[PDB]
């Protein structure tokens, strides 16, 4: 460390060399902090946490028993010791709360003052975060299993909406139109994901055990179907092609957006070409998933080699992602967990599980 | 509306005209609508849509429906007819030039025999007359003044056979859609029109016929607000617009259906939320 402040001091090594490297050593570093609490308030599963884009201050949480949690993630007390107290929250009183579990929570991207949630009542409600009151509703023929809006879009204000239905709803905030489908799909919709990279590409991951590329501006169908094998094993597409060899479960775009990490119940972790949707060939392993929904996980940023930290069982396993080396295991719930989300100004990692925690992870030292 | 200075386009003025029935065309039409045919419609035990076509036929000419100066469709019998006779009288005194249009081709072919009864020139284009020799018809119509009416259905000929030469163009009977009527009436009014061109919509009213004229404006409306602007102002009643088996011919006493119906004539996360609540407390 003194080799990396002498070096940038000198000019020898940019400053990004610093930072990118001292990044990566924190998230290797990335530990159970007991040190840092967040409050107890949802008495379900936590199914889905947010971190807002902007600041980094805030963040959301989605529980089975269908309240929305709204934290703050700044050490507001002089103490080294705090509790990430809950702001706001949408609870068993608050006349628009969800019915059922809230599958995913999303702020609104450029901006904190707005923020969505769907939930397995078959809506997604558009929550002004100020007023903490709804002010849209769209509802669905069907539970939704994930909703996703796209994190880089200054153009449109899509929110795609993946539900037990085949067909991929596209809800738009700007004046409220969810007809547009994208159809395709065989069997119910488990993930959706925006591309980081261009406006108008999604990635949907179903049942059917395929991951779909779609141009939402294009009238003519998937751009891409991930293939396992790039065509060792060929066939006229009407069963071939799958992604996985299970459902997949999860999808996350890795930083960049240059490429897809796709996860399956058939205990596989994959990366795809994002452009070309073919398959790196990344090992990752064993990974453990046996989720019957959507399961939430996240890449690192701004870092010198990019981790992804996807939910193990009861552990959140850390694998490089163009390496695939399982970097550790962060072994600290008691359930299964559910979703992870990265604060990435501090290599801070908040997962929450079925038993009813939010865990914080920091790095030691 | 915002080509039209482009364009050169010239006025067009439209009338509806309410023809009374004929006491034995009203006869014939009260005796339909208290025969067991219409009740039975009303109980849904017979198709509905051979009690429309009848009254349709019977608003028409009492000659279809029943089927010297008592020949086949002889015009005195319907008030439609007696109103055709006046205008095309007129029209001839005045020199002027006449589209005849229709539903029916069989009322076409009445008309037709009306016309014949009578000694104006006319020529006549259908669906009968074979497709290679339409268009020779249409340009001897348009090229000369010596032919007087052309007889039309509403839906024969390609769309907007160019009929040009005609000044004055009457629609003998309205039809469910509106985009086939005001395609009759576009088709005389057309760019490259020299004189001012009108339409006389003939309407029977307390009939059918004022139903089905009743319903494409209806149409017409729905259109109109979904292509062009949302907020209008609210002209029908759901079972008046619906119920179409009745008989209340004016006595001149009150004014028709039609005219006491139209008696009176990246974001900033906050406009994006004032535009979901505005949408939201309609």
């Amino acid at each position: 460390m003194l080799g990396f402040l002498s070096a940038r001091q000198t000019g020898l090594e940019d400053p990004l060399r610093l930072r990118r490297a001292e990044s990566t050593r924190r998230v290797l570093g990335l530990e159970l902090n007991k040190d840092r609490d967040v409050e107890r308030i949802h008495g379900g599963g936590i199914n889905t946490l947010d971190i807002e884009p902007v600041e980094g201050r805030y963040m959301l949480s989605g529980g089975s028993d269908g309240v929305i949690v709204l934290y703050d993630l700044e050490n507001s007390s002089r103490q080294s010791y705090y509790t990430c107290k809950a702001v706001c929250s949408i609870g068993r009183d608050h006349p628009d709360v969800h019915r059922y579990s809230v599958e995913t929570v999303q702020w609104y991207p450029h901006d904190t003052g707005m923020f969505t949630s769907s939930s397995f009542d078959k809506t997604l409600k558009v929550w002004d975060t100020n007023t903490l009151q709804t002010a849209d509703v769209f509802n669905f023929e069907e539970t939704v299993y994930s909703h996703h809006m796209s994190p880089v879009s200054t153009k449109h204000c899509l929110v795609a909406v993946g539900t037990r239905g085949p067909k991929v709803q596209l809800c738009d905030l700007k004046s409220g139109s969810c007809s547009h489908i994208l159809q395709g799909h065989r069997q119910e919709i488990l993930a959706v994901s925006w591309s980081p990279r261009y406006d108008y590409i999604l990635a949907t991951a179903s049942a059917d055990s395929r991951v779909k590329l779609w141009d939402v501006r294009r009238a003519s169908g998937c751009l891409i179907t991930l293939d396992q094998h790039n065509g060792k094993k060929s066939q006229a597409v009407e069963s071939a092609n799958t992604a996985h060899n299970g459902k997949v479960n999860g999808l996350c775009f890795t930083s960049d957006g240059l490429h897809l990490l796709t996860v399956g119940t058939d205990n596989r972790m994959r990366l795809w070409n994002s452009s070309n949707g073919e398959n790196t060939l990344v090992n990752y392993g064993k990974v453990c998933n046996n989720s019957k929904k959507g399961l939430k996980f996240t890449v690192s940023c701004g870092c010198s080699s990019e981790f992804v930290f996807v939910p193990y069982g009861s552990t959140i396993a850390v694998y490089t992602v163009y390496s695939g080396e399982q970097i550790t295991m962060l072994k600290g719930h008691y359930k299964t967990v559910d979703c992870c989300v990265f604060q990435s100004n501090f290599q801070e990692l908040y997962s929450g599980s079925r038993d009813c925690n939010i865990l914080a992870w920091v790095p030691s030292l | 509306s915002d080509v039209k200075m482009s364009l050169s386009l010239p006025d067009k003025n439209e009338q509806v005209l309410f023809c009374r029935l004929t006491d034995e065309q009203h006869k014939v039409y009260q005796n339909f609508v208290d025969s067991k045919e219409v009740y039975r419609i009303l109980n849904g035990e017979m198709q509905i849509f051979s009690g429309l076509i009848a009254l349709r036929k019977i608003c028409n000419h009492p000659d279809l429906f029943s089927g010297e100066e008592d020949q086949f469709g002889y015009w005195k019998r319907s008030g439609k007819m007696i109103v055709v006779e006046s205008l095309l009288k007129i029209w001839h005194k005045q020199g002027q030039r006449v589209l005849l249009f229709s539903q029916s081709r069989q009322m076409l072919d009445i008309l037709e025999v009306f016309l014949r009864a009578q000694k104006y020139t006319y020529l006549k284009m259908d669906g009968t007359t074979t497709i290679a020799s339409r268009q020779p018809l249409i340009t001897r119509y348009n090229e000369d003044t010596s032919i007087f009416v052309f007889l039309l259905t509403t839906r024969v000929g390609g769309l907007g056979v160019n009929l040009t030469g005609a000044n004055r163009v009457v629609i003998y009977d309205p039809d469910w859609n509106p985009s086939t009527d005001t395609q009759a009436r576009e088709r005389a009014w057309r760019i490259g029109q020299k004189k001012q061109v009108t339409v006389y919509r003939l309407l029977t009213a307390g009939t059918i016929e004022e139903k089905i004229y009743h319903r494409q404006i209806f149409k017409q409306f729905l259109t109109n607000r979904v292509l062009k602007d949302p907020k209008q102002r609210r002209f029908f009643k759901s079972n008046d617009l619906y119920e179409l088996f009745t008989l209340t011919s004016p006595d001149a006493s009150q004014s028709t259906e039609t005219s006491a119906i139209f008696a009176g004539t990246p974001l900033a996360s906050s406009s994006l939320l004032a535009k979901m609540r505005a949408r939201n407390h309609l």
